[PDB]
């Protein structure tokens, strides 16, 4: 973990990126936080 | 015998899965730009995998590799490769390799390598033992340059693919079902130069109705929207006027100065074709099931989930 | 008649259909009715 | 469905022309009225 | 406004996601936040 904490963030931070690209504003909000709530846990 | 081409597709023409796109604007594109960073221990990419459902653009994408590669981008499918006799199956693959070496730089392209694989057990024993092993050894071996030529594989069953061709396409990428934008903009570049009748945000209804089709399925129903307004045209009586010089569409029966008649009645050009808009497209949405099946994607997410 | 009324029903029965690619439920319901009553006036 | 009910009707009323083309009332005076029934489900 | 808004959302979960390619959790923490509070602006 950690090495893989620091991955899955970027991984949410994509997932939040793509889905923007469908206004889902829902989503977005969301995963752009479990990810920055995890940069926390880190 | 061998075919060749120089096609049009360009990165912009494809829409979607952007990872694959930067991964073949690396490993192609990254030789043309600096060709000076690969020397020694640093070498480029020789055998890529594309693979994943059908009709998801690998062979599009391969022209798009082919437009911006300025190469010699062979393409071949199965069917160039087929044993009808014992020995042109095989010098051909030769042949292949070989006039793609007098060719270099190059790229090779292969669709569904799924009909040349499957060593384990003894079915389809002797073009896959000669054919699949001239392959392997012809791929890299003894005296082979490695270096020049690319290999571009692409398939639909990537678990009956084996082990030891998978080693030989050193970067496999799994290609899912594309999203909602994606698909917009392939509505939006697929009605092309005709009028259309919708916004940006009915293209967005139209993409959130078609949940989880592939780039063929699109290019299907857009070819049946380009047939739509005209079987508007084809079918029924009564056409009417509205509005330089009289102009007539087809309406109801019995209506607003509906005359009698068939198109045929009608003179040259004072048609007024029915604007296109999406009851057509909703109809053709409703036309069509997807073709693909999901316990397929199970599987393609078991090897992407544990290989890709 | 009859061989005509046969004949009238479909000329209908086509029109009805010719109305229901504009959506026009109200021309549809009538002809598609016409049609029908003339069947049994046969 | 609806988009499809109205894709029906047709399919309906085609089958009735059809149908008439051999004088078989019968069918026809069911299916033209399957599909009425149907435009009334509408 | 809004139709960039959310492009800058993106812009800035992108320079995130870059910089944890360096391990930089100070910026990531950050330009994760610019972007979440702007996708609560919308
Ligand atoms: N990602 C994509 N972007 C743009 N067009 C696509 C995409 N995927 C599929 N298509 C369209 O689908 C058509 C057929 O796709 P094809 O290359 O046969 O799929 P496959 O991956 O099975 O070879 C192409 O003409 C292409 O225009």
């Amino acid at each position: 973990d950690r090495a893989s904490k620091i991955e899955q963030i970027q991984k949410l931070a994509k997932y939040a990126i793509s889905a923007l690209n469908y206004e889902d504003l829902p989503t977005a909000k969301d995963e752009l936080t479990k990810a920055l709530d995890l940069l926390n846990s880190i | 015998a061998i075919l060749s081409e120089k096609p049009n597709v360009k990165w912009e023409d494809v829409a979607g899965l952007e990872g694959a796109k930067e991964a073949l604007k690396e490993a192609v594109i990254l030789p043309v730009k600096f060709p000076h960073l690969f020397k020694g221990n640093r070498k480029p990419t020789s055998g890529i995998l594309l693979y994943g459902p059908p009709g998801t653009g690998k062979s599009y994408l391969a022209k798009a590799v082919a437009t911006e590669a300025n190469s010699t981008f062979f393409s071949v499918s199965s069917s160039d490769l087929v044993s009808k006799w014992m020995g042109e199956s095989e010098k051909l693959v030769k042949q292949l390799f070989a006039m793609a070496r007098e060719n270099k730089p190059s790229i090779i392209f292969i669709d569904e390598v799924d009909a040349l694989t499957g060593t384990r057990g003894e079915g389809e024993s002797e073009a896959s033992r000669r054919i699949k092993t001239e392959l392997l050894v012809q791929m890299n071996g003894v005296g082979n340059d490695s270096q020049g030529v690319l290999v571009l594989g692409a398939t639909n069953i990537p678990w009956q693919l084996d082990s030891a061709i998978r080693r030989r396409f050193e970067r496999r990428i799994y290609i899912p079902l594309p999203d909602l934008a994606a698909r917009t903009t392939m509505f939006e570049i697929n009605v092309g130069d005709t009028p259309c009748v919708l916004t940006k945000e009915d293209y967005r209804t139209l993409g959130a109705m078609t949940e989880g089709y592939s780039g063929s399925d699109i290019a299907v129903v857009v070819k049946d929207a380009l047939m739509q307004p005209i079987r508007k045209i084809q079918s029924a009586t009564h056409f009417k006027d509205v509005s330089e010089t009289r102009k007539l569409t087809p309406c109801s029966p019995g209506d607003d100065g509906a005359i009698e008649m068939s198109w045929t009645d009608i003179e040259a050009d004072e048609l007024k074709e029915p604007d296109l808009t999406i009851k057509d497209f909703l109809k053709a949405i409703k036309s069509t099931r997807p073709t693909v099946n999901e316990d397929d994607l199970l599987k393609q997410e078991q090897f992407t989930r544990d290989f890709g």
